[PDB]
């Protein structure tokens, strides 16, 4: 097994630390080299060191100015530091276990956003099938989530048993300096009567934990 | 043995890595670029990895080269060097800035010694050469190993004449040669089949015949 | 830093056909890269290692070939699932850096958005404002001209734009958008309507509802 995760995601002002590290579970870090790595929303990746059970490490000449990595062997993770954040900074973070120039595997993934905004709550509404009693067929519905600071917000569907239909759409920014989501689902009426379409949100940045149903 | 394997290698590649393994049991790394009078072995450090063991050392040794620069090299164990299977090492400088991290697959750089034991003759059969010759000393199983034979007509004459010896075969007739010249012969070597590839070895110490009149 | 310049910047292929993409490098670096593949909601997986190297688990679809200066990452047969987006990397010269990063697309037979538009549920009208979700349930190509419409007027900057990644399992789209609008405007007004006009039929076709038909 190898399996990676980051803990303590979130938002940052600018000129600021952060406090990403990574659990790691499967073989002994006592062997390896582990590596960070950023990217920037649809721009680009960019590596960022190394750091074994060796205690050596390496930065890029892009923030080695600012960059440190950690290494705890009994805690069996390794931390990320990294101080002076700014809009440079805006990117996606990922642990890898550098068997040669990656790491066979990635950690799942972080966002962490980069603004003088704070955190701000995502509102949630079911979306009940606009039918009158003329045509069917099939049948869509939904939650959703509207008005929101930072990112990232994972919807699923009653503890995560349903599954094929799901179609979460992409965060757009408005003009309230905040992003808006909508999650919708597809399934035959058929089925619209023998059970309710009850989904478990997740914001962690302003920890919302909703839970609204959508009935016919 | 080390230096002229060395030397035949150090013909590409500016500051690469080169490891390359010679009759099979151990690897050895090596690179290469004079400067000045602040450097030395202990000034860098050599990290290899058979594949998903603690990290161990190509381990340190430098060297002057006849040709006024330096060389810094390394080998490892035969057990361990257990072939087809990838190997990785890292090799970082004063303070860790690293300078290689290799892959290198030990079965793909086989590079062995020259053959030896030259011997021409010409044929009481007719207008050829007759070469015998054998293969580079303590090498495993020599029965695939391929050679090819060079014959030059000598600076003077600057010419040439090239043959693909079937792998296992030490014998060559030499066919088609001008009557009252002077005639060089070498040979050279390489693992012929399956997987393993690599280089040709040297070309094995010459020897030279003096052809009768037409 | 050494760039790594791929080539096409995308690309659009139908399941079965035989993908290739380029990578070239401002310096030579010979064997030292890796190819990945970014998914849309996933960490990145490592498919070539060692410029040829298979990594265990990748299917054999998948392979890489040169050496030096250009590389070639070619996937033999092409999947539904083989959407995302593909990167090399390289780890000669520290530090290692990747590709732009040719994203690829999966050519699929023309299909028919089937059309949706739910209720503001009553709780989102206490917030003050309007929002009608007009979804489009898997459907190609992306090309998409949602016209929202108040009483029959076709409206400027109006409406609010979202849109699916391509489906890893029958590769179709599927589209968001939602209108904005005052408490004072949603109760005043009757008539809101989508004007999808996608390839998918051969004629426009509109979904609507009234506040005074619950």
């Amino acid at each position: 097994q190898v399996q990676l995760q980051e803990s303590g995601p979130g938002l940052v002002k600018p000129s600021e630390t952060l406090s990403l590290t990574c659990t790691v579970s499967g073989a002994s870090i006592s062997s390896y080299y582990w590596s960070w790595i950023r990217q920037p929303p649809g721009k680009g990746l960019e590596w960022i060191g190394y750091i074994g059970g060796e205690g050596s490490t390496n930065y890029n000449p892009s923030l080695k100015s600012r960059v440190t990595i950690s290494v705890d062997t009994s805690k069996n993770q390794f931390s990320l530091k990294l101080r002076s954040v700014t809009a440079a900074d805006t990117a996606v973070y990922y642990c890898a276990r550098e068997r040669l120039g990656i790491g066979d595997y990635w950690g799942q993934g972080t966002l962490v956003t980069v603004s003088s905004a704070s955190t701000k709550g995502p509102s949630v509404f079911p979306l009940a099938p606009s039918s009158k009693s003329t045509s069917g067929g099939t049948a869509a519905l939904g939650c959703l989530v509207k008005d929101y600071f930072p990112e990232p917000v994972t919807v699923s569907w009653n503890s995560g048993a349903l599954t094929s239909g799901v179609h979460t759409f992409p965060a757009v920014l408005q003009s309230s300096g905040l992003y808006s989501l909508s999650s919708v689902v597809t399934v035959p009426s058929s089925s619209l009567g023998t059970q309710t379409y009850i989904c478990n949100v997740n914001h962690k940045p302003s920890n919302t934990k909703v839970d609204k149903k959508v009935e016919p | 043995k080390f230096e002229s394997k060395a030397a035949l290698l150090a013909a590409r590649g500016p500051e690469e890595l080169l490891c390359f393994t010679e009759r099979l049991e151990d690897l050895v790394c090596f690179w290469e670029e004079a400067a000045s009078a602040g450097v030395g072995p202990g000034n860098y450090s050599f990290s290899y990895q058979l594949e998903d063991e603690p990290w161990k050392l190509c381990r340190l040794h430098q060297a002057p080269t006849a040709r006024g620069a330096v060389r810094f090299w390394c080998s490892l164990p035969t057990a361990d060097t257990s072939s087809f299977v990838p190997l990785e090492l890292r090799v970082t400088a004063a303070s860790g800035a690293p300078r290689y991290h290799r892959v290198i697959h030990i079965n793909e750089v086989v590079l062995l010694d020259a053959p030896v034991g030259l011997v021409a003759r010409l044929a009481d059969e007719s207008g050829h050469v007759v070469l015998r010759w054998l293969p580079p000393p303590e090498t495993p199983m020599t029965s695939h190993i391929r050679y090819e034979v060079d014959v030059s007509a000598g600076n003077g004459a600057g010419s040439v004449q090239r043959v693909e010896i079937l792998e296992g075969r030490t014998e060559c007739v030499l066919s088609n040669l001008r009557g009252r010249t002077r005639y060089t012969f070498a040979v050279r070597a390489r693992m012929a089949e399956p997987s393993f590839g690599g280089f040709w070895s040297a070309w094995s110490e010459p020897v030279s015949l003096l052809t009768p009149s037409d | 830093d050494i760039q790594l310049t791929q080539s096409p910047s995308s690309l659009s292929a139908s399941v079965g056909d035989r993908v290739t993409i380029t990578c070239r490098a401002s310096q030579g670096i010979r064997n030292d890269l890796g190819w990945y593949q970014q998914k849309p909601g996933k960490a990145p997986k490592r498919l070539i290692y060692a410029a040829s190297s298979l990594q265990s688990g990748v299917p054999s679809r998948f392979s890489g070939s040169g050496s030096g200066t250009e590389f070639t990452l070619t996937i033999s047969s092409l999947q539904p699932e083989d959407f995302a987006t593909y990167y090399c990397l390289q780890h000669n010269t520290y530090p290692p850096t990747f590709g732009q990063g040719t994203k690829v697309e999966i050519k699929r037979t023309v299909a028919a958005p089937s059309v949706f538009i739910f209720p503001p549920s009553d709780e989102q009208l206490k917030s003050g404002t309007a929002s009608v979700v007009c979804l489009l349930n898997n459907f190609y190509p992306r090309e998409a001209k949602v016209q929202w419409k108040v009483d029959n007027a076709l409206q400027s900057g109006n409406s609010q734009e979202s849109v699916t990644e391509q489906d890893s399992k029958d590769s179709t789209y599927s589209l968001s958008s939602t209108l904005t609008l005052s408490k004072a405007d949603y109760e005043k007004h009757k008539v809101y309507a989508c004007e999808v006009t996608h390839q998918g039929l051969s004629s426009p076709v509109t979904k609507s509802f009234n506040r005074g038909e619950c």
